[PDB]
């Protein structure tokens, strides 16, 4: 949707790909990308980099009323989209270890 | 918390 044409968006790779590219890049703290869940078909994952060690954060969508949002905590942080969840991160880190520094790109 | 993934929080 408003995600596809965002330059953190890989849709579906998978994880032992989303490593690979980060550490191709160099395992900065601050290193991400938002993928397509592997396991989870309506679900993404932010996969980032820390400490030089790549976590991974599963990104499911739920409904508010008929209205969906995702989340990453069971709906106690929710956004209506994934630029929503990743423009917040880059300025707070929430349940994130450090902030969404670096955009891995492709 | 999610078993597979790194989410932590209450």
């Amino acid at each position: 949707a408003i995600h596809r044409t965002q330059l953190w968006f890989h849709g579906r790779i998978s994880r032992e790909e989303s490593q690979r590219l980060i550490g191709q890049q160099g395992l900065v703290d601050g290193l991400f990308l938002v993928r397509e869940s592997q396991r989870n078909p309506q679900g993404f994952v932010l996969s980032l980099c820390h400490l030089q060690k790549v976590k991974h954060y599963l990104i499911l969508p739920s409904e508010e009323e008929g209205r969906l949002y995702f989340s990453m905590d069971d709906g106690q942080t929710r956004f209506t989209d994934l630029l929503q969840l990743v423009e917040f991160h880059q300025l707070n880190r929430g349940i994130l270890p450090c902030l969404l520094r670096h955009c891995c790109t492709r | 918390w999610f078993e597979g993934f790194d989410n932590t929080f209450p």
